[PDB]
């Protein structure tokens, strides 16, 4: 499936928004720069940045930093949403180059591209398409995933529509929350 | 009966609140006949368990 279904990214040549959550010579998760709060956060999964191994650096094309005692914003501990937001410094996001790509309204039907891999120096990318469900908090993906995607967000030619966190069926169709309804709507200015 | 709660109070978080406030697309996600999630623009309510206070995770 590797080769068929992914196509490899150039370093450097990656969208300028994702980061690569590695936790020691391991990769544990990956993540996006986005408001939310107001100012500017990293967006990613909940078990990346608390189930899982604790993240020592973000890497972004060979370049990493070490990830210190970074407040965060909310993070359910719901299965289903999983999702962690994390205040991050200015001084952080240009050591690695990162942008702020602000998240969008999804839509029915709208094309997406995924990228993961290994580690940052070694990506690749799938192509699918993002719908929504009944629930506004909801969104179901085709785009193709690997193991350690999750908090890939879902990256449209308009911007980001959700984020990769699971899948409803195995080898069928993906799972992604829809950060716009919980960043406007479930997220309040009191936490 | 089931009514909301002013401002003046710290926290009220109940599903009436949410059956109707924000009447254009309230979520309703059900499971176990225990727990029930709902959704809002003004609320933020959603315990799919006994307890309701969120005792699972």
């Amino acid at each position: 499936v590797l080769g068929s279904f992914y196509s490899p990214v150039k370093a450097g040549d990656e969208p300028a928004s994702l980061v690569a959550i590695k936790s020691g010579p391991t990769t544990i998760g990956f993540g996006c720069r986005t408001k939310i709060d107001g100012e500017d956060c990293l967006l990613t999964a909940h078990h990346v940045w608390c189930n899982s191994m604790r993240p020592t650096g973000l890497a972004k094309a060979g370049k990493q930093v070490s990830v210190e005692d970074w407040e965060i914003s909310m993070s359910s501990s719901d299965k289903m949403l999983d999702f962690a937001i994390v205040r991050v410094p200015t001084h952080v996001w240009s050591k690695l180059g990162v942008k702020s790509t602000p998240l969008v309204c999804p839509s029915s039907k709208d094309v997406i591209t995924c990228y993961g891999g290994s580690s940052s120096d070694c990506l690749m990318s799938g192509v699918g398409s993002s719908s929504t469900s009944e629930f506004t908090w909801k969104l179901t993906h085709t785009c193709p995933t690997a193991a350690g995607w999750s908090g890939t967000p879902l990256y449209s030619s308009r911007g980001v529509v959700g984020m990769h966190v699971g899948f409803e069926e195995i080898g069928k169709l993906n799972r992604g929350v829809n950060m716009f309804y919980v960043a406007n709507y479930l997220l309040r200015s009191n936490e | 009966g089931s009514m909301t709660l002013p401002p003046e109070l710290s926290i009220i978080e109940i599903p009436f609140d949410d059956v109707e406030t924000r009447s254009y697309e309230f979520i309703e996600v059900e499971i176990k006949g225990r727990g029930k999630a709902k959704l809002g623009k003004r609320e933020f309510a959603w315990i799919p368990e006994s307890g309701k206070y969120w005792a699972d995770e």
